[PDB]
């Protein structure tokens, strides 16, 4: 089995607060008729883009705006020397389909991730549009041609190749939509949990009462699932080699072990790193969620249980559907497959396709 | 003596008053007077009610609103010398006559319970209520919620404090006078349940 | 047979060991448990039904704070005083859909919902107008507020 | 590994009256599906903020309020010798950012730290306008280019430092907008406090296993400290001199506890565990408590145990590359890993001076 | 003296996607009271004041049918709903019968069923006015009208 490969976490937090809304209570969800503190996917996501360990082994981050006045800027600093400003310009009105005359403000139609890589491709490409010159139209009409060609160039811009982006207007609607070609899901914790309230003051040193704030915090061992469809993948990258990807596919099981979201940290500190991190290939996507689907009960805390039970599920899903697939698992427990001590030792496991 | 554990339903159990007079209708006897009975209230959310470890000198027989779980016959046999654990939810007070020239029914100045809100004075007040009965090894003061209540014209406060820890026995017979009759005031307000146990 | 502003004015005055009992409240309902609830509503309507439910609800939404609820009486050029909606609208932290879901709840859970906006709003309202909508607490009320709240920010 | 210095706490000490809420019960929070005694964040950073220690060997500690009226009258008390008092009206009113007009009554949006040092540097810097006078906007513009001197100010005001401040409704709002750099967990014991006894149960073996402690309780508090982001915030500043610091903070949350009471084994020794790490990126020990904490002879020992443990099937299981040093003198029981031993606190806030040498 | 305009038809026809969506899926007029969108596009003509309330919550309620489902064609006089309905040929009129004895929002309803039906051409200001009032001379004259053209075209 191969081409999907499926990350499993199991992570427990101390009290905290990861994840809010626009009232400032703690993400939520019902699973299995109780309640569940939930971790936005788009939340871990953006942990894992903005991450030190993403630009020291993947890269530079795709910048997100709609603000097409300050990217104007943006790209005549990081793009002036290399290309005609009146060409980035048009370059990027042709993207965008919006202005061009050098207006205090110009918006586009919703957040898009731009990479700087592709637009200057894009520069490079309407540099031979300068020469007939060729109207947009059939400019456009021979980049229909080769669109593995712009694939290629998001290599400098792994994270649309991983959550993909959509295009509404410009003439990336037909050139800029990106599927896959990570799936990943909402962390919920594998047991009910009753938010705890912290009813906080704000000390005035010039004077002696006071009105009470509360915050919402808890604690709980999480599970977060992602998927990595490798063909998919390959096909964003511009066709690139499989074990290319797979390296990418080790950095997000690092990420995914590692990696917590900022919120409300510098407060409450949920500096904790995964307790067990399973890994495996299929030709079919599949989440351990209904592991949990039955709440953990805690017998000495909610992790062993939650690992016990993880297990289970497992063995049970893996005789069922048959699942003859490359599996490894590790642990900080050493508690009852094939298991590995450490997490990079992990990584080399995936790294050569889960053989050996 | 007879030990179980009781529930009694969300519909009867707003006020303490509601919980004493509801827990009180498991033993028909008019006027005995009673309350031959002491009681703790250790979960106080519905569903089903709230849960409480009832200690009586007789046996409960459930009702619509009060559910008996579990019924014990015990008979508390005490050695001298010997640590134990023990847990009591008590309304540690000070009498004093009022700041305010209040008067009472008979027209002399009132007077007034006041808690102790210093932990000296709490386990100070818990070893010498104790006295020569026990001595307090190591004790936990737990901080509770200022409870309140209605009926029956009369609005009022019962400020407790959970004393949990470890004492040794000094004198059997005494002790068990102090479990069975109670232990300071608010005795019908789930306080005076003096809990033991081997460690 | 009306509820005065006086009940505001005796919130703003109660000591902070009541304040703190009623405040820690998670339904209406919950609220008839305690009795400083009782000592202060007692002037205006109890024992006629009545008032009842509309106190419940409207000592419930005092109940989000001290000084949450921040009177202001109309301007002699107003005509009208500044409304729930309005308020809302202009304290610029809440965002319409909660507000949709406001309209959208039923009985006790609607109440839930204000009381929470109230708190993450801090809104400056004639306190009679919210009252009266309070008393009644019909669905054209609910649509009123919504109605206040979306033509405020549509126009200005 | 450096940039992040992580500070692991093991501190023993009276469970009762830390930390409240306002119904008059001691914070807690649930954590391995156990009920747990709590003392916030905010409360242990207050407790270091207005602590002696902190008076002796770092310096002032900002002066966080709201009233603007009544701190006015301290500014011109204190810096009135060296500035004119319309002036200051003027900064301060730019500043906050609300007219002072002698009101006696001014209050903005805060509690916000002030410290006098910012503001005499700001009374320096308004100087430019007994010079044209240049337009505030204009003075804004150049003020922004360079934020890091407005950061050396901060030298006098440590805390704003490591814990940060924010503004909304003054000019600072560009200026004074501090992030990091100390990142601090809430306290929670090792172990659960409430007796886990089913008394019901309990009454039949009363003719006859740890023993438990109640006026003790061992609570695990962690630090983390952002070398780089301390250096950023006090204005470009030494590494040494904010391992320094670093160290102070150790050794405050090392022994300090809220109403300022000592542990209940002050008496022997300076800190009942103390374990400091250099990482690239943060770590916390909290997981070596989520299966809770039961007691052996105390709830100290085994609690250092379990530390022990998790430290050593994470720092195998991940990364062990970093610098480490350990204080617990506990009975005979060994980190197997490459942690330094220190014999005193002292040794080891020299050790962290040196950057883990 | 104060008339809803044309102008309101043309805003509708205008609206985005977004909001037209959000109108459509709508069940009575109170349902569209409880949406906001309607509260956007109603105020200019408008909705503050209640005089015109019920007649803008029928005239957008019937509008809601879709974006093209009432087509306006100018005119002596232009067609009426009637007559609309009966030169579309879709409808039956025991469907009218039952739109005249219809109550409340019933008849709305029914009405709005009708036009999507329909498909309808006709002078929008007329079906407007007849929205307007809605009186029990608006329904006997749309039975009228319909019935007689219906017998006309035969």
């Amino acid at each position: 089995m191969s081409n999907f490969i499926n990350i499993h976490v199991l992570i427990s937090h101390s009290p905290s607060c990861l994840n809010r809304d626009d009232m400032n209570m703690q993400k939520d969800a019902i699973f299995g008729g109780k309640r569940r503190v939930r971790i936005s996917s788009q939340s871990l996501k953006r942990a894992m883009r903005k991450s030190g360990y993403y630009a020291q082994n993947i890269g530079e981050s795709s910048l997100r705006t709609i603000h097409l006045a300050q990217l104007r800027d943006v790209l005549r600093q990081k793009l002036g020397e290399r290309f005609d400003q009146k060409i980035i310009d048009k370059t990027l009105a042709l993207l965008s389909g919006k202005s061009v005359d050098e207006a205090e403000k110009i918006s586009a139609d919703a957040v898009t991730p731009w990479v700087v890589g592709e637009i200057a491709w894009f520069c490079e490409q309407v540099a031979k549009a300068e020469a007939d010159n060729l109207d947009d139209k059939k400019l456009l009409k021979v980049l229909k041609e080769d669109i593995a060609a712009i694939r290629v160039n998001l290599q400098q811009g792994v994270d649309i190749a991983l959550s993909g982006r959509m295009a509404t207007s410009g003439m990336m609607t037909e050139l800029g939509k990106v599927d896959g070609a990570m799936s990943i899901a909402h962390a919920i914790t594998t047991h009910q949990v009753d938010s705890d309230i912290d009813w906080f003051t704000a000390v005035d040193d010039l004077q002696e009462s006071a009105h009470l704030g509360t915050q919402e915090f808890s604690s709980g061992v999480f599970y977060r699932y992602a998927n990595i469809n490798l063909a998919q993948l390959q096909e964003n990258l511009g066709g690139a080699s499989r074990e290319q990807a797979l390296e990418i596919a080790t950095h997000v099981v690092h990420m995914l072990a590692t990696e917590v979201p900022g919120a409300k940290q510098r407060t409450y500190a949920a500096f904790n790193p995964a307790d067990m991190v399973m890994v495996n290939f299929s030709d079919m996507p599949l989440s351990m969620a209904n592991a949990f689907e039955k709440a953990v009960k805690a017998k000495d805390g909610f992790l062993q249980p939650s690992i016990q039970a993880f297990n289970q599920y497992w063995d049970r899903v893996a005789n069922g559907y048959g699942l003859n697939g490359a599996a490894a698992q590790f642990s900080l427990s050493d508690v009852d497959v094939k298991q590995m001590p450490t997490l990079e030792q992990l990584k080399s496991w995936v790294r050569n396709n889960g053989e050996a | 003596m007879y030990l179980s554990k009781v529930i009694i339903a969300r519909a009867w159990s707003r006020d303490l008053y509601q919980l004493h007079q509801g827990l009180w209708h498991l033993f028909p006897n008019r006027p005995d007077a009673a309350r031959d009975f002491l009681f703790h209230v250790e979960k106080r959310n519905t569903p089903e009610g709230c849960h409480v470890l009832l200690q009586s000198a007789q046996m409960p027989v459930s009702t619509a609103v009060a559910t008996v779980i579990k019924t014990k016959q015990v008979e508390f046999q005490l050695q001298v010398g010997v640590p134990l654990y023990f847990r009591l939810r008590a309304n540690p007070i000070k009498t004093i006559l009022d700041n305010q020239k209040r008067l009472d029914s008979k027209g002399n100045i009132k007077r007034c319970r006041v808690p102790l809100i210093k932990e000296a004075e709490q386990i100070a007040w818990l070893q010498r209520k104790l006295g020569n009965a026990a001595r307090v090894e190591d004790v936990h003061p737990i901080s509770e919620r200022p409870q309140y209540f209605s009926g029956d014209g009369k609005s009022g406060k019962i400020q407790t404090v959970c004393f949990e820890g470890v004492l040794t026995i000094n004198d059997a017979p005494a002790l068990i006078d102090l479990v069975q009759q109670g232990i300071g005031p608010a005795k019908s307000m789930g306080c005076g349940l003096l809990s033991l146990a081997p460690l | 047979e009306i509820d005065a502003m006086a009940l505001y004015r005796a919130w703003q005055q109660l000591d902070n060991g009541s304040c703190a009992q009623i405040r820690r409240v998670s339904e209406p309902d919950e609220l008839r448990d305690i009795p400083a609830f009782y000592r202060l509503v007692q002037p205006f309507g109890w024992e006629n039904p009545r008032h009842q439910q509309a106190l419940l609800r409207m000592v419930f939404c005092l109940s989000a704070g001290k000084n949450v609820i921040r009177h202001q009486d109309k301007k002699s050029e107003q005509t009208t005083g500044i409304s729930l909606g309005r308020a809302l609208a202009n304290s610029g932290r809440i965002n319409e859909r909660r507000i949709f879901q406001l309209i959208r709840a039923d009985r006790t859970a609607d109440m839930v919902q204000l009381r929470r906006l109230l708190t993450h709003a801090e809104p400056v309202l004639d306190w009679p107008l919210m009252a009266r909508m309070l008393t009644w607490w019909g669905k054209r009320e609910r649509q009123q507020l919504l109605e206040d709240f979306v033509l405020t920010t549509n126009k200005n």
